[PDB]
């Protein structure tokens, strides 16, 4: 059996979120370097 | 100030006794150095390319002359010729370093900021110094001038109380720190103690002292010295061996550090200049005007050092360019006359700095020789031991 998932609200959000995250890598840890350059007297 | 209201006779006998020319009277409290920036004519702040290129080219010419000579006669010359070429190269580089100090405070060529940043970095690297860290330490010095327990980026004196504490911890005057202080502030090596300053930069090579938003800028600052000491100090050695190192790099380096140390030490230290703690009477304007000593040199030396001795003017008008420092002083000497102190670089001054003014005691608020002070506080150690009878 299956519990009739498509008319629900927790499952719709978790479904959309899991699919979007599984599409492509989304972690951007190297873009934060701009946060170490806000003070430069050049 | 230490010598308060008293006639001109005792002032002048103190003056010629210590080697100063004009001692200072007493400045009112509750002021700020930035006040007297209104006493300056507005034409003093103007930019001109003539003095700029002259200031960047004269010391370069002196350096090139010294190097051409030294290489023309590499190692066939006796030691005195080597000493003289080293002295010339050291002085030329002290001039270029004054230019770099100007670019660090953003007052050499403000129209092109990228160019002046690059120039300051380049001229500071050969002394193995960092430009951003230098800016920071100098600003911290200007904010805390003569403040006891806080002016760590200047010639903080060795006080009597901390010496007594170290002697109580050492259990005698024979420990390691004892002999270290003994030779560092009793022998002429004091005129090189600026090298200690050099090691206290690189604040442990520790990025945890700074504000995070500046990491990339600080790191870059440390990479210009290192690159030098990683790409150029090899070449020199590889092309001249130990001797070709000690005569081409180490001797000019020691001369430059002589200049740095003597300039600063004479600038902010004298028997009539007190070091008040914070909350206990420390005043900003009083310490920046009355607590400064101006050294006078021969005009050839001055033009070689880019007027590096004139420090008082650029503490009241921090944007005042380098070539307007002599003239500006003449202005202030007219209005702040009775309060300023002045001296001429002579042998007597340095002998007094080495042999007489060694320990600072705050009760008498003056400088006293190290040996008499330590034997006095040791006799009081014996007397408190007698007081420790029961
Ligand atoms: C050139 C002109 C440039 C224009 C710029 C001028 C700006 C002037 C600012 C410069 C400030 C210089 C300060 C000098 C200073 O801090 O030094 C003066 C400081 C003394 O200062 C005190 O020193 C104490 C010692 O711990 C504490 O650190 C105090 O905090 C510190 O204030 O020198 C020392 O650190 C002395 C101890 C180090 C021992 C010296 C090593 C000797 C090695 C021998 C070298 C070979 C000799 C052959
Ligand atoms: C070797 C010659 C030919 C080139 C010049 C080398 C310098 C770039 C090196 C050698 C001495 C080094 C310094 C020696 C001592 C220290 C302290 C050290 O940190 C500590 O000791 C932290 C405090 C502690 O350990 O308790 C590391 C940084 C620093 C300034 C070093 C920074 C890099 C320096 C200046």
């Amino acid at each position: 059996c299956l519990p009739n998932i498509h008319t629900s609200n927790i499952l719709n959000f978790t479904k959309n979120y899991e699919i979007f995250k599984s599409a492509k890598d989304t972690s951007n840890f190297g873009k934060k370097i701009i946060l170490n350059e806000m003070q430069n007297l050049t | 100030t230490s010598l308060d209201g008293l006639p001109e006779t005792q002032k002048y006998v103190y003056a010629d006794e210590w080697g100063f020319s004009r001692v200072g009277a007493d400045f009112p409290p509750g002021s700020h150095p930035s006040l007297f920036s209104q006493l300056l004519p507005q034409a003093l702040f103007a930019f001109d390319a003539r003095a700029a290129v002259a200031a960047v080219a004269v010391p370069l010419a002196a350096m090139a002359a010294g190097y051409g000579w030294l290489w023309y006669m590499h190692s066939i010359a006796p030691v005195w010729q080597q000493a003289l070429c080293a002295a010339l190269i050291g002085t030329g580089y002290a001039g270029l370093f004054k230019v770099a100090h100007e670019c660090a405070m953003m007052r050499f060529i403000p129209q092109m900021p990228g160019l002046q940043a690059a120039l300051g970095t380049l001229l500071m690297a050969p002394a193995l110094y960092s430009l951003p860290s230098w800016r920071l330490h100098h600003l911290h010095h200007l904010l805390h001038t003569n403040m006891l327990w806080q002016d760590v980026w200047g010639w903080h004196p060795l006080t009597k109380v901390e010496l007594a504490d170290e002697m109580v911890r050492s259990g005698g005057s024979g420990g390691a720190a004892m002999a270290a202080a003994r030779l560092v502030l009793t022998t002429p090596i004091k005129l090189f103690a600026s090298v200690g300053h050099w090691l206290r930069s690189w604040d442990g090579l520790d990025l945890r002292h700074f504000h995070p938003a500046s990491y990339v800028e600080v790191l870059s600052g440390w990479a210009a010295p290192l690159a030098f000491a990683g790409l150029v100090l090899p070449a020199v050695v590889s092309a001249g061996g130990l001797s070709g190192f000690v005569s081409c790099y180490l001797a000019p380096w020691l001369v430059f550090h002589f200049w740095l140390s003597v300039l600063s030490l004479t600038a902010h230290t004298a028997p009539h200049i007190p070091w008040r703690a914070e909350g206990d009477g420390w005043d900003a304007g009083r310490a920046a005007v009355a607590g400064t000593v101006t050294l006078r040199l021969p005009r050839p030396l001055e033009v070689l050092l880019n007027n590096a001795n004139y420090m008082l003017p650029q503490a009241v008008a921090p944007g005042l360019p380098m070539w307007s420092a002599p003239a500006a002083y003449a202005v202030l000497a007219a209005r702040l006359g009775p309060y300023l102190t002045e001296a001429s670089m002579s042998l007597k001054l340095l002998t007094n700095h080495v042999t007489r003014w060694q320990i600072y005691d705050e009760e008498a608020h003056t400088y006293r020789p190290m040996e008499e002070v330590v034997d006095e506080i040791e006799a009081d150690l014996q007397q408190l031991a007698a007081a420790a009878q029961q």
